[PDB]
């Protein structure tokens, strides 16, 4: 899974993570693909559809 | 999924509200997903442009303090502090229009005095003389009185006899005793500024101040002041829930809380004009049917039906059937305004306090206010020409309800089971005797709203019937009145079919439903003078008592305000919805565990009504013993 | 101690009571033994209301303590306070059985004991007439004998069949109260169990003249609430066991008046110090009409 | 990005990294990217219902919260919470003031200072004056303000340098002012779930709420201050963090409330506490002060100004301050932590301002002198602990002038009246200078600093464009202490940075280009000035070439301060955009159609230089309409 | 029209007339004609002051124009403000020296015209010691001969050095106003350019007691303003060519007195009304003291 640019930084997906791939970065969370178990409860817990 | 209502009326309108493609609060609701956890948990912070700043609900892991270096605990209380504070300008709002109309009641005006006795005992309360006095010069003075409540800089505050010497001085021992109500609302939002108060104790102490300003000044004032104008309410049958709209009539809805415009309107309905105008539109008559606190304020005193509580006031337009939907201010989902495009409803904003984008507005003239809603209702008269009668869908679901219980009520119903060679009359004595006795095991107020969260008036139905079975009394004001209603509890058949042995007895010795509805919101100061006087007839302070407050379902700050005041008066409570609280455990630590020691109550938070009744017998059972009853 | 406490704790004492007494029966004359009440048709009047069941020997009146038991279940709701005073009712009934089997004349004038079935039949003419409006259960003891002979003749002089349980007895000899049958002043005992001999009058007229039959215990509540008249003046201190004797007849529809502090329960039991009030305070709360 | 333009503050960032402490610039880094619906003002947490969070972005994405609020809904009502929070705070302040005002005595710690001034505010409040005692008059004042607070029956009182036209103006327009309280608490009330739901009117209720600080709470708690206290007048005094003394206790004095900080510079020059001072090894007692209460005893006393907002916690790191008294408003909590760190005490002193982990000294107004003393004894037995080997103060303070009240300002203006003309005691010099365009206009340069911008820059050059451009520059606050650290509040400046009519203005005048007029409440003394300039041209205030500039702001009351000053008729200019990019009837009620109603309306730019720029097209176009 | 517009109206004005009679002087004379001032060393003053440049022939007259055009931006800042009252001083200078061009003597008595180094020099001295507390410039013309002989005389009698232009100089006469230059009352010219001549006495004042050289403009200005005790008392109604005119005034640090209302500028553009108390405004003003 990786997030886009549409991020508001809203911090859902990241507490949702199970694997907690996801981190907060400069501009926008980020995704890490190594430890992403490709489940997509972060694409399901957005407001703005970011994670795809 | 989840079930929306446990009420048919609601679920059959639901279903048709899916048919006509118009949204609900149930679809927002479902709109808004998974809801923000900081927000929910209350650890993020928007008070200065710094901000916004959100700080880990887990203590120990992520971002621990916000960019002015505050806490998790502090951000929690501020944001806590700031919801009391605006329940408390709701209430205290209302509370000074009531003053208002007070000062300009007259002989011949519109406004009147309606219960002169109501008024001395007031005046009594407020060192407002009254002998040999016209009666609208002491109106004026005892509205006087009540207005230097919202605004003296000198001085103290002047509170109701009711509430025990004891409580008022533990409060100011603890540093809570009240000042002026607008005063206080100042002072929370000060501290809760950037940079001023960063320690949860002390911004909960002044939000519990800021409370008490509500429940024992604003409120009380506002209920007494408008039985001295409207009359004191007494025992009165009316119907509930959708099925009260006539398909034939014109069907005008009052909602909202402002009690004044609705005793306006119901006077105007009585007009020969405007009943003859509905006659030549077409219709048989002029059906006034209220929601939420003013349906509950018009019914309490006129016997007005009962369309439904909070979140079935879009169901109301579903129907098809109302002509006119007059507001004034306060739990009107401004969703109403584009839900009414859908139909010929002309939805009616008559407050300056509360303007709608796109509904009508027709501001309600509060010097010419029979004037003034005649016209509001000659508009909603005239709209039943643009019904359509192919869209009309009113459930055949309605409940009989008896409803009226103030103080004074309660007082002349317990004045039956008086022996009059032992006495007194006129006291609240026979109830305090069967709570001592144990034949009661306690009384229980429930309040509160509705919420998507819960099942649609589920919570509120479970705690009551399970309160009554344990033989505790049960007083409902607000939505929770209202979805008691619906039901059907609110009736003198209701104590055989769900009280306990001691509930029944006690229910049909005193001829009175099991539940008593003891009005709206602000009618909730009604049950603190119930219990205060009890407490003085007992000689022991509140929280001594085995009482308890419950809102199984809140969604308002007011919400919020009134479970503060109730707990910082010594009643136990218990919340069915969780405030955005969980992120501070300092915050937890004191509203459900320190409060005790300050004022010898505290907030139970419990989500499941079962649970919430089991443990509102094991305190009531522990606070008996502790009394020795 | 609340009141629930006190009734808990009253009935206990008086099932100890009987299970002491029904031991020294057993002891004394054995479980084959004839248990019986003179002149009656219905054995033991409450435990065959409340059962159905004839007690004839004293085995049966041994194994009647356990109805006491099954009564008493001390949890605080009104309903289990209302068993509990059955159950000393039941307690106090066997207690009086058990002196009728163990002495043969349990009961020296001016005390007279049980009721017959033929003076309960001889009173129900009178009583549904109207000739007699009440029932006064007076119980205990009085200030001085001069209040108890005033409040005694002032209910004779109005109709009501007074009966007597305690020193109130004593007290009334002393006030030179006239009593008897005819005079509507009965002496039942100097115990407070000889208050069981005014209960069965009730239980007795709902199983005669109310045709309820025996073991609907129900009905006989609601006949003995809705049809006999009666209350109870507690006078002088109460102890538990008096507590829970007029829960007893709280049950039965009876309400209690008393001149001592007690937790009140509204038209149900009632203080009133005031002894030159006693009757009309009693006469409203058993709407009595003179 | 540079955290500041100040080499003080550079100096004491690296000395913190050092320490191993963290600022508020390392606190604003950990936050990262801020919540975006939050930054937006689209997030609503009104009622339990919530949270809820609509779309930034209109015609994508959630539209509505679940009572059916829009976007502008929730943005006004955010906007009118933030206006009212503002309004809270000062009017608290002033609240305060005028309390102590009543409790004035001849023989008590609370006298009139100021007798003259104290006989105009009783004529404007119609207080009887002649052949009356000063303290009965004083007393009879103090009542009428607090009555200005919470009446609930009539109008209340407004001073008359408000113009006639703006009066009438908010009347037709449904802002007229009530009593401060109640405005507050009617914000409160329409913002709950299910009141107001549009938001030409929540802007409206909030401008009528903004009116009660500006006009009514920031004006009298000023001018009862100048009563109490003393008007303040032209004076010199030193500012940055090397006021700070390694041999002297150091006492900063941080908050807003006044009343405190004069009992402290009064107790500092007790005998006994100078003497315990040298008992314990100082040279003597050294107050400084920070934020509002420093400009305010640095109006009146001269007393030299540590720093502004964001360097409170510097003022820690040099390891020097013995004892740091705060009362209440912009006192970073974390300072609790901080002062852990260093020997440091740090005393809180008022009940509505209790941060945990702190000393808690409260004052007590009843004795005001004496608890004083005690705090300031609290603070110079501190300095034994004090370790010298952790003390850096950096060689860097810098002259400033202030002491500009009206009165002063009026009494400057004075020298360039000829007498056989006049009239004396007048505004009309500088009225005469604006009119023929010698000064182009006016600006007030107010507000906070705020991590989002490099700390003192955009202060700094929006002055120095300003006056340029032969603006003349009137500051307050934290703006106006950025101005005297960088050495703007001098005579030598205006030859230095100013354009050539200002320079000429000040050369006549013998002022500074840049105008200190003391803390943020007396902001209303630049109301003051700018009501009497429109009274004598007999024009409203939105008529006049004057303008108000918030750089840097971060807090609610900046927020009510640039929603009284647009509400007034002054075009107000935002360095720091607020959280109403969300709602789009927000931002163009706010920047587009308050200019219809109140003939003002806000100017947000991030950029100083543009927003130089745009002031001076602004000014001219109303110069031209106004035909000067 | 606010201030700053009307001196820049005034200065085009200005210029404008001064390239009109450059024409003249062009056509009748040709470039190669002489152009002076009678008895001066300084050429030009204004010009020579401003640039240092010496302007000789009609030629050179014609190419100063350009200096008037340069320091005319129309910039609403107070310096621009101040070069364009520079601006119709030079124009007013070229204006004059073309009267002399193209009429051999251009004033016939009572009017002076041009006033020659050798006079500067013998009131140059009562200038230094203070014989001479000030120079009041009366230019207009004042409600009635009454009112304009009694304020003349008023500085006369004060030993104050009086220069006339305008109808003033007739409203004296029928004042009877004794005028020379032993009596301190010099009437330059009716045409509001002739203030250029009491202007230049005190440019070459700088350039021959202040020993600064010519082109050094700032220096000149500042020796005006701190040196020459001169004043503007500007009476009836004002073209936009008398403001600026008066800007130029202002531009060499002489505070201007009027008796119409004008956006006044403290310390330097005043309005007094009441002819009374002008004469003590303007002492004032210019910080003017009589032993
Ligand atoms: S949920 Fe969506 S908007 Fe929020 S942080 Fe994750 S990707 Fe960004
Ligand atoms: S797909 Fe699952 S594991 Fe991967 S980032 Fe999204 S929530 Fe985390
Ligand atoms: S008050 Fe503090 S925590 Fe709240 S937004 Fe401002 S800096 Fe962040
Ligand atoms: S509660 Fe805070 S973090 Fe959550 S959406 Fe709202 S502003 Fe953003
Ligand atoms: S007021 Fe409306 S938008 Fe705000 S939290 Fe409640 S339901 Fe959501």
């Amino acid at each position: 899974y990786k997030i886009t640019e549409d991020c508001v930084s809203c911090g859902s997906c990241a507490s949702e993570c199970p694997a907690d791939a996801i981190s907060q970065g400069d501009s926008q969370f980020v995704i890490d693909p190594e430890k992403c178990i490709e489940c997509g409860n972060c694409a399901n817990v957005c407001p703005v559809g970011a994670p795809v | 999924e989840k079930a929306k209502s446990i009420d048919q009326a609601t679920l059959q309108l639901l279903d048709k509200a899916k048919q006509d493609g118009v949204e609900t609060v149930w679809d927002r609701k479902a709109d808004m997903k998974v809801q923000c956890g900081f927000g929910s948990a209350g650890v993020c912070c928007r008070n200065c442009s710094m901000g916004p700043c959100r700080v880990s609900p887990v203590p120990g892991k992520g971002v621990e303090r916000g960019i002015c270096g505050a806490t998790a605990d502090v951000i929690v209380s501020r944001n806590f502090a700031r919801m009391v504070a605006a329940g408390t300008a709701a209430h205290s709002d209302h509370g000074r229009s009531i003053a208002l109309s007070l000062y300009h009641t007259s002989k011949d005006g519109d406004i009147k005095v309606k219960d002169e006795n109501k008024l001395k005992e007031v005046a009594k309360s407020f060192n407002v003389e009254t002998e040999g006095r016209d009666i609208y010069d002491i109106a004026h003075d005892v509205a006087k009185e009540g207005l230097s409540n919202y605004g003296k800089q000198l001085g103290e505050v002047t509170l109701p006899p009711s509430l025990p010497e004891k409580r008022k001085e533990l409060w100011r021992k603890l540093g809570v005793y009240p000042r002026a109500v607008d005063r206080e609302i100042a002072a929370v939002m000060h501290s809760t500024h950037i940079g001023c108060n960063a320690d949860a104790e002390a911004m909960i102490k002044m939000s519990m101040r800021c409370s008490l300003t509500d429940g024992w000044m604003g409120s009380f004032m506002g209920t007494e002041f408008s039985d001295i104008m409207f009359g004191t309410p007494h025992s009165i049958d009316t119907e509930a829930n959708l099925g009260v709209l006539e398909k034939n009539s014109v069907n005008v809805v009052l909602h909202g809380h402002e009690p004044l415009l609705s005793e306006m309107v119901v006077e105007a309905a009585s007009d020969p004009e405007l009943v003859e105008l509905a006659k030549s539109v077409g219709a048989d008559g002029i059906n006034l049917c209220g929601m939420c606190c003013t349906g509950n304020e018009v019914s309490m005193r006129h016997g007005i039906k009962i369309a439904g509580n909070f979140m079935q006031q879009e169901l109301a337009v579903v129907t098809g059937a109302v002509d006119g939907l007059i507001v004034d201010v306060q739990c009107i989902m401004p969703a109403l305004a584009k839900l009414s495009k859908s139909y010929h409803t002309k939805f009616i904003t008559t407050s300056p306090k509360a303007h709608i984008t796109d509904s009508i507005y027709m501001e309600f003239d509060e010097e010419n206010p029979l004037d003034s809603a005649k016209k509001i209702l000659k508009e909603a008269i005239l709209n039943f020409k643009n019904r359509d009668q192919s869209k009309v869908m009113i459930p055949e679901l309605k409940c009989k309800a008896i409803l009226g219980y103030s103080v004074e009520e309660i007082i002349n119903k317990l004045d039956k089971v008086v022996n009059t060679q032992i006495g007194p009359m006129q006291t609240v004595k026979p109830l305090a005797d069967v709570l001592v006795s144990g034949v009661l095991r306690g009384a229980a107020a429930v309040v509160g709203c509705n919420n998507p969260k819960v099942v649609q008036d589920s919570a509120h139905i479970e705690t009551i019937k399970g309160l009554i079975k344990n033989d505790v009394i049960v007083v409902v004001t607000g939505c929770a009145a209202q979805a008691a209603a619906k039901y059907g509890l609110l009736q003198k058949e209701a104590a055989e079919k769900y009280a306990g042995p001691g509930l029944a007895t006690v229910c049909k010795l005193v001829d009175i439903p099991p539940v008593l509805h003891m009005g709206s919101c602000v009618d909730i100061s009604r049950i603190l003078d119930l219990v205060g006087r009890v407490a003085n007839l007992l000689g022991v302070d509140m929280s001594d008592l085995p009482v308890a407050g419950v809102a199984p379902e809140w969604m308002s700050e007011k919400a919020v305000a009134i479970g503060t005041y109730v707990v910082t008066s010594g009643i136990d409570t218990w919340l069915g919805v969780a405030p955005p609280v969980t992120g501070g455990p300092e915050v937890v630590d004191i509203l459900t565990n320190k409060m005790e020691d300050w004022v010898g109550a505290k907030f139970f938070i419990e989500t499941d009504p079962h649970k919430a009744v089991e443990q509102i017998v094991n305190r009531m059972n522990e606070k008996r013993k502790k009394l020795g009853i | 101690m609340n009141l629930f406490q006190t009734v808990f704790t009253g009935s206990k004492q008086a099932l100890a009571a009987a299970e002491g007494i029904v031991k020294q029966a057993v002891d004394e004359k054995g479980r084959d033994y004839k248990v019986a009440f003179p002149d009656t048709a219905y054995s033991l009047p409450v435990i065959f209301a409340a059962t159905g069941k004839k007690i004839t020997n004293v085995g049966e009146l041994e194994g009647a303590l356990d109805i006491v038991r099954s009564l008493i279940v001390e949890e605080e709701m009104l309903d289990k306070l209302l068993n509990s005073g059955l159950a000393t009712a039941v307690a106090a009934e066997i207690i009086e059985a058990a002196k009728y089997v163990l002495s043969d004349a349990p009961y020296a004038e001016p005390c007279v004991g049980f009721i017959s079935d033929p003076i309960i039949r001889s009173l129900g003419v009178p009583l549904v007439t109207g000739d007699i409006p009440g029932v006064a259960v007076i119980l205990g003891e009085c200030p001085d004998s001069e209040t108890a002979a005033k409040i005694i003749k002032d209910y004779q002089s109005k109709g009501l069949l007074t009966c007597l349980v305690g020193k109130v007895i004593d007290q009334a000899i002393e006030g030179k109260v006239k009593m008897g049958l005819d005079l509507r002043v009965i002496p039942l005992g100097y115990d407070v169990t000889s208050v069981i001999h005014v209960v069965t009058i009730a239980i007795r007229a709902a199983l005669i003249f109310g045709g309820i039959k025996g073991g609907q215990l129900n009905d006989i509540l609601k006949y003995t609430a809705e049809r006999v008249p009666a209350f109870v003046n507690a006078f002088g201190p109460l102890s538990e066991l008096v507590v829970s004797a007029g829960a007893g007849a709280i049950a039965l529809g009876f309400p209690v008046l008393t001149d001592q502090v007690v937790p009140e329960v509204p038209t149900l039991l009632l203080t009133q110090k005031d002894y030159d009030k006693m009757v009309k305070t009693s006469l409203e709360a058993r709407n009595i009409k003179i």
